[PDB]
Order: C-alpha cells, then structure tokens, then sequence
C-alpha cells in the first residue's frame, strides 16, 4: 500500500499537468492515467529517465558534431593498440563515433550506466536515504547518494555523488526545487523530440 | 555389534561399518557375519602364507607329488595358478573333499551352532592338537582372538592382491608384473 | 532459526543486497531433511567451494607463471612452459590419484563423527558449525599439525573477529569461484571473459574428467624402487 | 463448484460475455456424477488444455525458429529447417514415449488422493481446487523442486493475486488453445488462418499422430 | 470381511482396495487368502525372474562351467530367451526337483494359509518335522535372520514394499518376454531382450 503524497490518481496527474503547463493540461488519449498507483509511478519515472537520457544525448550530439574531441588516448597503455579521441572524432558523426569505439569500452560504459541504474532501483539504499522505490510511493527520479558512511556504503570510500557533487543546488528554496522539476520535465520532453529529430535527420 | 570383538585402536575404538550391515544384522546375523569373517580370515591366512612360501624361493616338498603320472613338486612351477593348474585333478578333489568334510563337520558337530547361540568360528578338532594355547588367561585369549581377526583381514586383502595380479598384470605395485 | 541466522549472515556479507535466495534452496527439503540440516549443507558447500576456489586461483597463478619445487617429484615430468590446464594433465597418474585420495581422506576426516566428537562438535547437518575441519585428535597415530591454523596463530582470537573472518571467507570464496571459472571459461569459449582475452590459452580437453589424459606412468622413486 | 460459481467465474473472467455455455456440458452429468463434479472435471479440463496450449504456442514458435538445445544429440540428429510439426516426427520414438510417460507420471501424481489430502487439497471432482498440482512431498524418493513454482516465487502471494492469476490463466488458455491451433491449421491447411498466409511453414503429416510408426500396428524399439 | 484387514493398499490408488472387477467383494474370505498367497507367490517369482532376465540380457555369467562341457557364458550367449534349452537337462531337472520339494513341503505344513493360516507366510523351515527325512536347518526365508532386527511396524512397512515390488516385477518380467517376442511392444528394451 502507498504511504506518500506521490501522484496515484488521474486527479494528481491533472494537477501536475496544469503545473507543468497550464495550456495543454492532461493530454492522455491512451488513458494510461486510468491505472494503478504503481503503474502511475512507473510511467512518471520512465518519463523522467527518458528526459535525463534525451538531454544528455542531445548535448553530447551537439558537442560531437561541433567536434570538440578529447585530448587523450583512449587505448594503448596495457600493451594494446593505440587509438585517440581524435581518431574517434574523425570516424564520423555521433553514431559513427560510437561504432568506432572499441567493444570493451562500450561494455564498460554500459556497465557503469547499469551500475547507476541499480543504485537507483535498490530500495534498501533509498530507505537508508530518505526515499522508497518509485512504484511503492517513491519520488520519481531520485538518485541515492554514492558517497556515504552508513552500513550501505561501498567497501572503499567514494568521493562524490552523481547528482549535486558540489551543491550547485545548494539550498534551492523548498518549492523552487519543484519548479526546477517542472522545468526539467518540459526540457526533457523538448530534448526527447529534438534528439529523435536529429537521429531521423 | 558394539559388544563383539574386532574394534582395536586402528579404527577409532569403534565398529567399522560405513554401509551399516551390522545395523540390519540381528544377534544371529552378527554371529553369521563374524563366522564368515573368521572363516575368510583363516582361509586367507593359509592362502597368502602358502603363496608367499612357494613363490619366494622356499623349499618345495621333496619327491613326486604323483609317482604314477610323473608329476613332481619341482615340476609344478613356483608360480601362482600354474602349480594348481598342473596339480592332478584327483589331488584337487582330495583337497576340496577334505575341506568339505571338515566344513560339514564344523557345522554339524558344534552343538550350539553359531547361528543358534554358540561361539562363531570355534572348531575344536583342528585347533591346538598339541594344546599350545591351553593355559592362557581369558584376557590373553581375547587379545589373541583380536590379533587373529586383524591378521586375517590383512591376509584376505593380500590374497586378493595376489589374485588380481595374475588376472590383471601390474595391478599391485611392489609385486611382479607376471603373477 | 537456521534461515534467520543465514539471513543475518547474508546481511553481514553484503547489507545492500542482503539475503538473495532466488531458487529457495534454503527452503527446499533436500533428502527430506529439515530446513536446519539443509541450510547447514548449503552453507558448508558454499565455504567448501569458496575455499577450494581460492586455493585454485592461487594455484593457477603458481602453475601457469611457473612455480615448482626442486628435486625428485611430480614436477619433473611436467613440460616447462606448460599451461595451467596442462600441469595436471602432465603430472603422473599416481600423482593425480594420490592428490585426489589425500583430499578424500581430508573430506572423510571432515565429516567423520570421530574427529568432530573428539573436538566436541557435531556434523554440519546436525547442529554444528558449517565449514569446521576438526583437529586430528582421533587419527590412531598422532599427527603433528592440524589442517586449520597449523601453527595455532589464532589460539586467542575474539569470537567477533572469527565471525567477521567467516563473513570474509564466504565473500572471497564466491569471488574466487567466479575468477577461477573465468580462467576455465576463457580457454574453451573464447571472448567470454573480456579482460582475459589473449592471456589464457585455449585448452582442448575435458576439465571435468580428472583422469583424461591419464598422464605419464613414470616411476620417480629412486632408492628402493622395487616396484618397477 | 456449483453452476452459480461457474456463472460468477465467467462474469469475473469477462463481465460482458458472462456465462456462455451454449452446449450445456456444465449440465450434462458426466459418468452419472453430480453437477458439482462435472463442473470440476470440465474446469480442470479447461485449465489443463489452456496450460498445454500456452506451452505449445511457445514451443511451436521455438521449434519453427530452430532454437534448439546446444548439448544434446537428438536435436542435432533432427534435421534443421523442418516445420515445427515435423520437428516432433523426426525424433526417436523412445523420446516421444518418455515425454508422454513423464506427463503420465505427473498426472498420476496430481490426481492421487493421498498426496492431495496430505498437502490439504482434494481432487478437482471432489470439491477440490481445479488446476492445482501437489508438490513432491510424499514421493518415494526425494526430489529437488516441485512442478508449480520449483523456485520460491508466489509462496507469499495474496489470495486476491491468486484469484486474478487464475482468471488470467483461464482467459489466456482460452486464447492460446486458439492461437496454437491457428498455427497447426495454417500449417496443414494453407489459407485457413487468413493472417498467417506465408508465415507458418506448410506441413503434410498428421499433428494428431505422435509416433511415426504406428504403435498399435508396428512400433520401433531402442 | 477379511479384505479390509490385509496389506497391499497403497498411496497410488488413493489408499483404497484396487478391485475394479469387485471379485474381492464377490468371493469369500477363503478364496481371498488363496488370492493373496498366489499374489505373493507370483510377485516373488517375478522379482526373481526380472533380475534374472536383466542379468541374462547383460550377459553377466558366473566364471566357470555349468556342465563339464558348456560354459555359463556359452549358455547365455543367445540372450535370456534361448537359455533354458541350452541349460543341460540334468541341471534343470534338479532345479525343478528342489522346487517341487519346496512346493510340496510348504503346502504340506499343517496350518494351511486357506484353512487357518497366514497367507503368503510359507513356513520358514520346510523339510523339518518330516518323518524319515533330514535336511539342514537352513531357514528358507532369511537364513541370515535379518528379520530379528525389525519391529512389527517395520515388518508391515516392508511387507507393503514386498507387495508393491512384486507387482512391479510381475509387470516387468512379462514386459521383458513380450519385448523379445514382439520387437516393438515395450519401448526402452534393446535388442538383447
Ligand atoms: C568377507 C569378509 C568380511 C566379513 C564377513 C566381515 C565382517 C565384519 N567386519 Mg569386517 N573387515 C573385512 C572383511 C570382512 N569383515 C576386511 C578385509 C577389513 C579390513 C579393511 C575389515 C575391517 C573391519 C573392521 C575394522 C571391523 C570389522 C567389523 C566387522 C563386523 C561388522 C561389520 C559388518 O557387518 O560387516 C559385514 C560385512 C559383509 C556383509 C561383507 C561385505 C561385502 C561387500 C559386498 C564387499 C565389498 C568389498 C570390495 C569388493 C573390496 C563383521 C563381523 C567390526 C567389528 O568386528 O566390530 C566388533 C570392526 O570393527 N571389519
Ligand atoms: C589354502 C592354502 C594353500 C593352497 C591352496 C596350496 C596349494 C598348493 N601348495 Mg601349498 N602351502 C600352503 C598352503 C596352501 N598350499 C602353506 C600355508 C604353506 C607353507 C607351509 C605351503 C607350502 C607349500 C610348498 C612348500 C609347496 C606347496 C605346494 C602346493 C601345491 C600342491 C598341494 C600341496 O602339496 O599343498 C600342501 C599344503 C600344505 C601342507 C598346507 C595346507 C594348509 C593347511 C592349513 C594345513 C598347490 C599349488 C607345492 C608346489 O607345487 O609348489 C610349487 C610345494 O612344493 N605348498
Ligand atoms: C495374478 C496375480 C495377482 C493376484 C493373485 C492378485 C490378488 C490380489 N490383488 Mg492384485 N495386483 C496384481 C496381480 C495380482 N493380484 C498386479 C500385477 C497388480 C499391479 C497392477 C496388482 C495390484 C493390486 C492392488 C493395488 C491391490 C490388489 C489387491 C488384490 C487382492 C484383491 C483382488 C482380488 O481378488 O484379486 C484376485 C486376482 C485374480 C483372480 C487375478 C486376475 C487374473 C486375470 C485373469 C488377469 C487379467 C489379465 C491381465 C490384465 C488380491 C489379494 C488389493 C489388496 O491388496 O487388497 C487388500 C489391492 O488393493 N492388487
Ligand atoms: C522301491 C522303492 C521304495 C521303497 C523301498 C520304499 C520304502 C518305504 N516307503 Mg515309500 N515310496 C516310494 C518308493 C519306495 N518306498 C515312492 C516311489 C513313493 C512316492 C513318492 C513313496 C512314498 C512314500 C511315502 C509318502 C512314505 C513312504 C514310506 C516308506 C517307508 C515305510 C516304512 C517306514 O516308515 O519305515 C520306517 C522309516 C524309516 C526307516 C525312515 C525312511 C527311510 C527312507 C529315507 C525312506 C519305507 C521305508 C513312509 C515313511 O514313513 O517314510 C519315511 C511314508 O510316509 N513312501
Ligand atoms: C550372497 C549374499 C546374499 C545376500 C542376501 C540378500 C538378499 O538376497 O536379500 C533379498 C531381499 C531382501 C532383504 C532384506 O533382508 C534384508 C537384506 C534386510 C532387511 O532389513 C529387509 C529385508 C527385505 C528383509 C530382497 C530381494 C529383492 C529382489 C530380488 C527384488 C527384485 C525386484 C525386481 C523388480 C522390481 C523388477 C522390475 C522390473 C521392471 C520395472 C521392468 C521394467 C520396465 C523397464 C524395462 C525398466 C522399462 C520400461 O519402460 C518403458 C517401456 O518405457 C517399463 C518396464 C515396466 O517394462
Ligand atoms: C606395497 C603395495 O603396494 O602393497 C603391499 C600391500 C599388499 C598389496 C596388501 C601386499 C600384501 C599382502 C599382505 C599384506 C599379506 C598379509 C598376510 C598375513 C597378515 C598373513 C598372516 C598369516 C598368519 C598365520 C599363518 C598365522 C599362524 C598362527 C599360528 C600357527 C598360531 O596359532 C600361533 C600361536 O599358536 C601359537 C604357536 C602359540 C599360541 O600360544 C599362540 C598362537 C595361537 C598365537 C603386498 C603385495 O605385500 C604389498
Ligand atoms: C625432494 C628432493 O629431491 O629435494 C631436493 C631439492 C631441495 C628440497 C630443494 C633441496 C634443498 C634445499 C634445502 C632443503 C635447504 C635447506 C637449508 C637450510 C635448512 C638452511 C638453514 C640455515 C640456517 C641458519 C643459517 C641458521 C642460523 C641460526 C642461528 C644464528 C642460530 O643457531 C641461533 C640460535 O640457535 C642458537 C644457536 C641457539 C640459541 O642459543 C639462540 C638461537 C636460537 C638464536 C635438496 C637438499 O636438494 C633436496
Ligand atoms: C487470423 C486472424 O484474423 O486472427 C488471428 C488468428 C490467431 C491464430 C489466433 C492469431 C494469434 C495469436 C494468438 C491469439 C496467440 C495467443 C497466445 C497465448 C494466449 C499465449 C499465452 C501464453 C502464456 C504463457 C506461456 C504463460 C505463462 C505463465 C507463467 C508460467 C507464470 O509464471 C504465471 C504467473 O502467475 C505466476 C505463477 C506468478 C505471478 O507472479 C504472475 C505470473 C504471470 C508470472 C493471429 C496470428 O494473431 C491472428
Ligand atoms: C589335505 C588334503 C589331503 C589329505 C588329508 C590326504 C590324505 C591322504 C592319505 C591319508 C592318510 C593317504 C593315504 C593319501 C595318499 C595319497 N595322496 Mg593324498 N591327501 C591330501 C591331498 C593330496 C593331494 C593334493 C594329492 C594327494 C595325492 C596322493 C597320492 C598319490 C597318488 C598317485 O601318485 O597317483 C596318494 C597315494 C596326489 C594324487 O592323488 O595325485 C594323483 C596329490 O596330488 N593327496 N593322501
Ligand atoms: C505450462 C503451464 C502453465 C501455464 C502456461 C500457466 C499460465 C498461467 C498464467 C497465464 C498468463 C497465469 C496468470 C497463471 C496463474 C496461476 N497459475 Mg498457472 N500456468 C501453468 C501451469 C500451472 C500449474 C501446474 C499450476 C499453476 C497455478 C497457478 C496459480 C496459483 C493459484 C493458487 O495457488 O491459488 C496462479 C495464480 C497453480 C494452481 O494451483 O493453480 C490453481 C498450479 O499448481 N499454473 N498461470
Ligand atoms: C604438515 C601438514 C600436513 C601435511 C601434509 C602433506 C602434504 C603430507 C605429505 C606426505 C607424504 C606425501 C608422505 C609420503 C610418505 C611415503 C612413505 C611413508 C613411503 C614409504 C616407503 C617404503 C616404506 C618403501 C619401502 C621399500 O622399497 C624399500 C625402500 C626397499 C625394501 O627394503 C622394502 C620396500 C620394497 C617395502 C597436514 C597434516 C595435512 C595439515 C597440517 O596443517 C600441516
């Protein structure tokens, strides 16, 4: 059973809809607001995560198309062939650059991404922190801290966290955080349509 | 089975029974087990001593085993399963018949048969004709029976080591490849 | 309850994950035995696998890189530069047999009621410590040194330290299991352990047949070699 | 179960369709036994057929696309590219006879009065639970897992979730008995399922003929 | 009725008397004791015969020679089926003679299974008490006397096991013979049968 103020009904979805945009309101033709609280939370977090990934992908696409490559060597230290980020850039456009990336580099990147995914999904970590799983009444999008000294801390200390490593939010006001969440949802949708547009082009 | 003899210090101080046939065995079944153990012990000790004596350069008996057929002790080669093969079939039947008569005797003469009370492995005819062990204390006799069982278990492994050497060459180390 | 103890042990092993029994093997009634006996068996299997895998990992580094005792012995028939899978294949057949048999004697002593009772302990499936190798205090002939802690470095160690050491033993044993089979898998399904690619050579031969190839039949004993 | 219980079950499976027995099998007394036991047998039949047909749908998709086990010789012996019905006919008959006898041992285990009443349930015809399968607790020898949930999942499931799952089981079974037969009918009768034209490979044999050589006339041995 | 008290009901048939034809209800108790005695006799003969057929099909034969001219393997080198002919006439004559003696003694014991006796408990020392006949007191059943270590409850459990194994062996022996006769009848039987 849900025990939080997280949205669990079409009324709350409509409230958040007018909050993010008074004009559109709730645009739900498929009627996936007519679902259980757990599914509503799942859809909320899915939207948020697509926003994160789409924004990151769009900014990466812009930087890679501009051609601001890295100055290092990507391989060739532990007795392997030498490949440079300049070579990766000269491979082609962003999809071609990803294709030109070596296979274990891809595997390690995807592994770190999955590590962050599971640190998000781990209910015990959120409850050691101040949250629960987004399906069972948790805030959609909260990343638990990777730096900690609790029993749920890594064997070796981690320096910083994923979100807010140096407190750029610092103390944003108790509701301007929600304002930024609204702006984030809108910008995530915009970046979603944008990145699919660039990929289609 | 805990009361019966055989538990020396070599297997803890307890009965050796992985499968647990003693658990199935009643008192008379344990009597059968001890009687069979003892008979295998004694036959094996005789067999291994004879094999060692014959095949370790010991003096073969003099004269002819069979004057009529010409078979001699020396003609019988000092090799396991060759001396027996070359022994006359009549002599083989003599040995087997004497053994069979003795075993029917040890079954019919003992009155409280090892199965119905009695003592397993007691054969009054053959033991100590000169009475060599007729004035030993009961403890000493128990110790000597324990020694009998321990020697015989080793003897029955040894006789099979000899047998499996002939039938499977190079089975046993520290033993000739042939026999 | 045994499952409660196992759950707490899992939290100690990793508190973020905790108890993770996806198959319910703790709940399953193996051999019809109760949950306590089943969990004792499963825990003992875990530590046994982990211990043997840790020793196997260190042995893989020893054999593959080249680490041999000098003088007469099994190491003199193994070709120099042989792979870790090839060392076992190249030692004599009797050497393989006596290694496995000595391990068998150790296992037998480990589960014997005699030694465990002389040490005032019980079998791990009947209310005992899962993973406890007893002292050789009933081996008919005295043995100088025991298997665990032969020099008795831990004769006065705190129970809390011993519990933490067992928690470490389980974790490192699991990790060593994964690494050792990483080595084995890289030699038969290449490109499966990405880091080990190019390091572990391919091995054509059944790992799980101990006696294939049977290895040489040499006689390495010199003085008193009447069995040859 | 009573016919009122069947009406309630139908109205929970599909509120609009509701109770839709037009042939009155629910009313015909099977073998002279009461309606409450004919309902049990019919409901167990529905659940069992749906189960076998769902498994058969997944298995037909697996066989037509030749996703075979990698470390067996029978699968290697069977030629590749055959129609899924032929992937059954190309097998040693001794393997067919052991699949079938495995189902026989399992369905002897299920209907057993002693095992069912030891675990707490009764026979589906004796007011028990239709579509239940007792675990192997009273088995002669130990075995590692049961059939239903060999692992632990749903050992702590609510009765509400179980009721929802049984409703979904019946509905998906009703649908899969039609999907699998759509595959078979399109295979053995081209242009029978209009939407699978050119998708299901064709077939000539009889899907209701398990063994190549007729067991009733001339079997084969190994 | 005497049927309700006997052993033989198992968990397989729901712990109920397996009599579809109802002959157990029809016939009297005396015929029921005959039927139980015959059941156990067939079952024990079949538990012997099934393992005998397995050994013959494996061609596992004793090392030696049955007669002075034929080997145990020579007799068994044509499968179990064509074995009784290859056995010498005298050997099977002696086998059937001792079987006749055992049958006659077990039937000649006074407390007959029908007329006031336990069905299937043929006397454990046949040939004893016969005027003008002496044989060793080799207990027919369990001469090693494994029964002494079992209580009555264990004996009942093992009698249930006896009946069930006997029934399975009666099926299995005819399965083997049919597998030889009709080649495809019983699957999982190779050409040795
Ligand atoms: C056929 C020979 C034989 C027989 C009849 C027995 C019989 C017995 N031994 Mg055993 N024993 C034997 C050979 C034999 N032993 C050998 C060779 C060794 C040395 C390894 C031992 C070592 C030994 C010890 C240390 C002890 C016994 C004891 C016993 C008794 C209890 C266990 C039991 O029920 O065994 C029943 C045995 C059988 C039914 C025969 C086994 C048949 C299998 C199929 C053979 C497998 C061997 C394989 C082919 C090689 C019982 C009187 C205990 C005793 O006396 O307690 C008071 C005891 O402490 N025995
Ligand atoms: C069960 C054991 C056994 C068996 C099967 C045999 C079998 C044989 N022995 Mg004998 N032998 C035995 C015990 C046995 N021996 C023992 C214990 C000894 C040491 C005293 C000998 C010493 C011995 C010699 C020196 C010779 C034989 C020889 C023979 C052969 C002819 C028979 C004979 O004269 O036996 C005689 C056996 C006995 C007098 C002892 C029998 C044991 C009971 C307990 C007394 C035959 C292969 C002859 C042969 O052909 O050698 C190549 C031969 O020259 N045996
Ligand atoms: C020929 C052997 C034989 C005999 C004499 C019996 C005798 C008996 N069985 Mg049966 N039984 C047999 C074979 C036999 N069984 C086999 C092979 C099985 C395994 C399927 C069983 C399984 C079985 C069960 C599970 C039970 C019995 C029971 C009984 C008893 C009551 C039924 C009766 O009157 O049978 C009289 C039997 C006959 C007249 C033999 C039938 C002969 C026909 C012509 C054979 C038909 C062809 C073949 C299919 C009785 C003691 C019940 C019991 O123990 O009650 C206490 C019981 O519950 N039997
Ligand atoms: C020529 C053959 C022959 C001879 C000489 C005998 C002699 C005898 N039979 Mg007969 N008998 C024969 C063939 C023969 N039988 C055949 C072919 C059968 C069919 C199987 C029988 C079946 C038979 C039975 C069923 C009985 C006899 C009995 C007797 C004995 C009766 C006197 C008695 O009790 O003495 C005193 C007893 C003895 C000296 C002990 C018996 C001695 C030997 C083993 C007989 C007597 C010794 C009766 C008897 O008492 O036998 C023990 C008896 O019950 N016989
Ligand atoms: C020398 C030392 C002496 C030792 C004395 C010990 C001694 O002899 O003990 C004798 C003894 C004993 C004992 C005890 O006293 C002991 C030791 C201790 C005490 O506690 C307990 C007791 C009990 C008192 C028991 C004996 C039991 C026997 C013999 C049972 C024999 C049983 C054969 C069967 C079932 C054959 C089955 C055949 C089948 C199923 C055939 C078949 C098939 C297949 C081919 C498989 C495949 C096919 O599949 C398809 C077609 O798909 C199906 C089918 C049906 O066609
Ligand atoms: C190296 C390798 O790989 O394997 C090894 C091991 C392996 C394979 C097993 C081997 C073997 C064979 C072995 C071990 C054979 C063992 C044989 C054995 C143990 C043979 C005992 C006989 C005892 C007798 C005859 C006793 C007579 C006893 C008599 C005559 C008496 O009554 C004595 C006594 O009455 C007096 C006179 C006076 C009385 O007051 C007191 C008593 C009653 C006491 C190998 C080949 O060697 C090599
Ligand atoms: C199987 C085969 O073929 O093997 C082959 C190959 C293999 C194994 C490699 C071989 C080898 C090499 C081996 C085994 C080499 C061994 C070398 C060895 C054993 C070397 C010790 C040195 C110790 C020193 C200097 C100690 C000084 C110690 C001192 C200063 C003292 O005594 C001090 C003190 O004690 C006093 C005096 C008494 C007290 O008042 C005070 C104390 C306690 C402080 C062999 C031989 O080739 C055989
Ligand atoms: C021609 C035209 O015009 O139309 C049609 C004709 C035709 C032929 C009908 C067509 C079709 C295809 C159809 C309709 C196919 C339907 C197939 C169907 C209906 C297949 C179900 C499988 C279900 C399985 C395996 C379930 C396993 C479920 C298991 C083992 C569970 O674990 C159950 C579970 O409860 C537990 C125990 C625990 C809980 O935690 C929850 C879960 C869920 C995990 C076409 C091609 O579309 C076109
Ligand atoms: C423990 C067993 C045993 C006993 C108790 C025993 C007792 C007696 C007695 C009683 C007082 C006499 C009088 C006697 C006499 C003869 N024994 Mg005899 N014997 C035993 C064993 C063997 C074996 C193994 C052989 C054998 C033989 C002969 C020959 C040779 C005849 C010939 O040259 O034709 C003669 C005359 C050999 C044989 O028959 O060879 C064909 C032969 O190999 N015996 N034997
Ligand atoms: C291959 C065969 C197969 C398929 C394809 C299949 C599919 C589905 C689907 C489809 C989407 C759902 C949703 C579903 C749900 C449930 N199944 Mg089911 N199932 C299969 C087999 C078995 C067996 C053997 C058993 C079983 C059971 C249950 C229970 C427990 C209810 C309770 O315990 O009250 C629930 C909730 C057990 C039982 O008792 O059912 C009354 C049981 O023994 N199922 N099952
Ligand atoms: C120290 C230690 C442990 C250990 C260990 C290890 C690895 C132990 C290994 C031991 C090992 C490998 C021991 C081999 C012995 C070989 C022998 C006895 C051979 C004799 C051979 C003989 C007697 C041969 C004799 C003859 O040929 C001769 C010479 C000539 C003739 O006159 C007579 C005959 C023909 C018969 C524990 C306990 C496991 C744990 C603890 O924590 C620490």
């Amino acid at each position: 059973p849900w025990s939080s103020s997280e949205i669990k009904d079409k009324a709350g979805l409509e409230a958040l809809a007018k909050k993010l945009n008074p004009t559109v309101g709730l645009w739900d033709p498929l009627g996936i607001a007519e679902t259980s609280p757990e599914t509503i939370g799942w859809f909320r977090h899915a939207e948020i995560k697509h926003g994160r990934v789409a924004m990151a992908a769009f900014v990466g696409y812009c930087v890679q198309s501009n051609g601001i490559h890295f100055p290092w060597n990507i391989q060739g230290w532990q007795g392997t062939p030498v490949v440079s980020f300049a070579d990766i850039a000269a491979a082609g456009g962003p999809a071609d650059q990803w294709d030109a990336l070596s296979t274990p580099a891809k595997l390690q990147i995807l592994g770190v991404i999955g590590f962050l995914e599971m640190w998000s999904e781990t209910s015990v970590v959120l409850k050691a922190d101040g949250q629960e799983h987004y399906v069972r009444g948790g805030k959609p999008g909260y990343f638990p801290k990777l730096s900690r000294s609790d029993e749920m801390a890594f064997p070796h200390p981690v320096p910083l966290n994923l979100w807010d490593p140096f407190g750029f939010t610092s103390k944003m006001t108790p509701e301007r955080k929600e304002k930024a969440l609204l702006a984030e949802v809108n910008n995530g949708r915009l970046a979603m349509i944008g990145i699919f547009g660039m990929i289609s082009a | 089975v805990s009361d019966m003899e055989g538990t020396g210090p070599e297997t803890g101080g307890k009965v050796f029974d992985p499968m647990g046939l003693s658990k199935i065995a009643s008192a008379e079944t344990l009597a059968w087990y001890r009687a069979a153990e003892l008979k295998h012990s004694r036959v094996a000790m005789a067999a291994v001593t004879g094999w060692a004596w014959v095949s370790s350069g010991g003096p073969l008996f003099p004269g002819y085993l069979s004057v009529e057929q010409g078979v001699t002790f020396e003609s019988l080669g000092r090799d396991g399963y060759a001396a027996w093969a070359a022994v006359p079939e009549a002599g083989k039947f003599q040995i087997l018949g004497v053994i069979g008569i003795l075993e029917i005797l040890s079954e019919s003469a003992v009155k409280p048969h090892y199965m119905a009370g009695g003592t397993p492995g007691k054969v009054p005819l053959l033991w100590d004709p000169l009475g060599f062990t007729a004035k030993l204390s009961p403890e000493t006799l128990a110790r000597k029976r324990l020694a009998e069982l321990k020697n015989g278990r080793l003897a029955m492994i040894g006789v099979m080591s000899l047998v499996s050497a002939h039938f499977i060459p190079n089975s046993v180390p520290l033993l000739p490849g042939s026999v | 309850s045994a499952k409660a103890d196992l759950e707490a042990f899992a939290k100690e092993c990793n508190p973020v994950v905790g108890y993770w029994d996806p198959l319910g093997l703790a709940d399953l009634p193996l051999w019809g035995q109760d949950q306590d006996a089943v969990i004792g068996w499963l825990r003992h299997s875990e530590i046994k696998h982990g211990r043997i895998a840790m020793a196997g990992f260190v042995g893989y580094i020893a054999h593959a890189n080249g680490f041999r005792f000098g003088g007469i012995g099994p190491q003199n028939v193994v070709p120099e530069g042989a792979s870790a899978p090839e060392v076992w294949d190249s030692i004599p057949f009797l050497a393989k047999l006596q290694i496995i048999g000595a391990i068998g004697v150790l296992e037998h002593i480990s589960e014997d009621k005699n030694f465990l009772a002389a040490d005032g302990m019980k079998h791990y499936m009947r209310g005992g410590k899962p993973g406890y190798f007893p002292t050789f205090s009933a081996n008919v002939h005295p043995m100088p040194l025991n298997l665990f802690d032969p020099f008795k470095w831990s004769k006065n160690a705190s129970p809390e330290k011993k519990a933490k050491g067992l928690v470490t033993e389980t974790n490192n044993g699991r990790l060593a299991m994964l690494g050792l089979f990483g080595f084995l898998s890289e030699s038969k399904i290449p490109g499966s352990v990405p880091a080990l690619s190019g390091i572990i050579p391919s091995y054509d031969g059944d790992y799980m047949q101990p006696f294939l190839p049977t290895g040489p039949d040499t006689s390495l004993w010199t003085i008193g070699n009447l069995w040859a | 179960e009573t016919k009122a219980d069947l009406e309630a079950l139908a109205k929970d499976l599909n509120p609009a369709v509701g109770f839709w027995d037009p042939l009155a099998l629910s009313d015909y007394s099977f073998w002279g036994t009461s309606q409450e036991a004919t309902i049990g047998f019919l409901r167990e039949a529905e659940i069992k057929h749906g189960r076998i047909a769902m498994a058969g749908f997944v298995g037909y998709i697996v066989h037509s696309n030749d996703i075979r086990w990698t470390f067996d010789k029978v699968a290697a012996s069977v030629p590749t590219g055959l129609p899924a019905p032929a992937v059954w006919d190309a097998i040693p008959d001794i393997a067919k006879w052991q699949i079938i006898l495995f189902v026989g041992v399992m369905e002897s285990w299920r209907e057993n009065k002693v095992v069912l009443e030891a675990e707490g349930q009764k026979h589906y015809m004796s007011g028990g639970k239709p579509g239940y399968f007792p675990s192997f607790d009273l088995l002669p020898h130990p075995v590692p897992f049961p059939l239903f949930d060999p692992f632990g999942i749903s050992k702590r499931a609510t009765e509400e979730k179980k009721a929802k799952g049984r409703l979904a089981e019946i509905n998906n079974g009703r649908l899969a008995m039609i999907g699998l037969f759509g595959f078979l009918s399109e295979a053995t009768v081209p242009g029978s399922v209009p939407f699978l034209k050119g998708v299901v490979p064709a077939y000539t044999g009889e899907v209701m003929a398990p063994f190549t050589q007729n067991i009733f006339t001339a079997p084969t041995a190994l | 009725a005497l049927v309700d008290s006997m052993e033989g009901v198992g968990e397989e048939t729901g712990g109920q008397i397996w009599d579809p034809l109802g002959i157990s209800e029809a016939v009297s108790d005396e015929a029921v004791m005959w039927f139980r005695a015959s059941e156990l006799k067939h079952g024990r003969v079949a538990m012997l015969a099934s393992v005998g057929y397995l050994v013959g099909a494996a061609k596992i034969s004793f090392p030696g020679e049955l007669a002075k001219g034929v080997t145990f393997a020579s007799v068994a080198a044509n499968g179990p089926y064509q074995a009784w002919d290859a056995v010498p006439q005298a050997g099977k004559l002696q086998i059937l003679s001792i079987i006749l003696a055992l049958e006659w003694a077990t039937e000649a014991k006074k407390p007959h299974y029908m007329r006031g006796g336990v069905p299937g408990k043929i006397e454990q020392l046949p040939f004893d008490g016969i005027q003008g006949l002496w044989a060793p007191k080799i207990k027919f059943w369990d001469p090693l006397n494994f029964t002494g270590a079992l209580s009555a409850e264990q004996k009942a459990r093992k009698r249930k096991a006896e009946l069930k194994n006997g029934r399975l062996a009666m099926i299995g022996i005819i399965s083997f013979i049919t597998g030889h006769n009709l080649p495809g009848s019983v699957p999982a039987l190779d050409s040795s049968f």
